[PDB]
């Protein structure tokens, strides 16, 4: 009971339905156990915009900080990845890896082809994004440009842009560097100093099914 | 690449 | 005088890619086969747009009829699976079923609650539905209402309405019933007749991987 305690979970793959199902499943976890807060380690090539906006809330909603990391080497938070760290407590990226391309589209035709969507959807999503960086203290300049320049970046030019707040190879240069600093959103009213010193790592391994879900969509 | 929609 | 083969498959759940899939599947081999015409029976509570139009686009580039069947009684096709209907060559519906309710949405939130979509959105799939509606030759005054009052109509109703061409208990029925209908879009560029004298049935069952992907579903 009177432990500081960090989780860390594992979401990869397209952000669908279940990807929300996980983040509240782990985010619960380590809400009931009073965790410091928990870190997502974020690798997702692209996903759907209703289940991207059900994990924005549960983040903003979260008892405990939500760090999104964008790990390991060679991940993206691409797409509806880019969404979810913007509306989370703090970014961090590992090397190697991407963050923005979050232009909304209708899908994939036959061919393989994008299917656009329809320019007014594209201002929407615009105000989306400018919204969860606003909200969040980052640029809201460079978030717009990850929709309408297709503009993606590397964890240097995220960190310079302000859209991040930790560039780190591991967990522990996460907690090491992250350590004292406030979350960028509110934590139940109250924007919270981040306390990792003399912190207990906890490792969610994902389920069975999570795996398995995730190899299926992937093919 | 956000994938827009469904429908109830 | 000839013997009229024609092809019987299910389809069930989510409107998603591996729903495309089946179409694509079960329309290829009754193609393959020379068949008089493929029957779908289908019962969907709804789905993903880009899927959506995929399959739609998958039955205007049939080389055979696709009729689709909402069936059995208790089944719908409903969002989605209107789209699927009206962008067919013959809808059916089993006495019990249910046919419209199109108001696009985002999606569902955590609490019952439900993301509206932009009035964009609303005004492509009016336009969308429409055009199906008129292509057909189905009430597309009636269409419109499956959006803007998210209508929902029986079979009786839909026929009544001129949104469908046939109310069949089984197979059977059905056959007997569209005997001699005209195609409501062309095949190859001419309306077909079809002939449903002297039929054989021929029931495709679902492959391992739609048994599975659906099983994982009912969890
Ligand atoms: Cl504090």
């Amino acid at each position: 009971l009177a432990k500081n305690i960090v989780y860390v979970a594992q979401i990869k793959g397209q952000i669908t339905s279940y990807t929300y199902d996980q983040f509240d499943r782990y985010i619960t976890i380590a809400e009931q156990d009073n965790a410091e807060a928990i870190i997502i380690e974020l690798d997702t090539p692209g996903g759907r915009a209703d289940a991207m906006m059900n994990i924005v809330q549960r983040i903003q909603q979260s008892k405990i900080p939500v760090i999104i990391y964008v790990y390991p080497p060679g991940a993206s938070a691409a797409s509806a990845g880019t969404y979810i760290a913007l509306g989370s407590h703090l970014i961090a990226m590992a090397p190697g890896t991407s963050i923005g391309a979050c232009r909304p589209i209708l899908g994939y035709s036959q061919n393989g082809s994008i299917i656009e969507a329809p320019p007014a959807i594209t201002n929407y999503f615009i105000a989306y994004i400018k919204s969860l960086a606003q909200e969040s203290g980052r640029n809201a300049t460079i978030a717009e440009e990850f929709i309408t320049k297709d503009l993606s970046l590397t964890p240097e030019e995220a960190l310079k842009y302000g859209v991040i707040e930790v560039v780190a190879r591991d967990i522990n240069e996460l907690l090491k560097k992250s350590n004292g600093m406030k979350t960028k959103i509110p934590v139940n009213g109250r924007y919270v100093t981040l306390n990792f010193t003399n912190v207990e790592v906890r490792y969610l391994a994902p389920s069975f099914k999570d795996k398995l879900i995730s190899y299926i969509t992937d093919l | 690449n956000v994938i827009v929609l469904m429908l109830p």
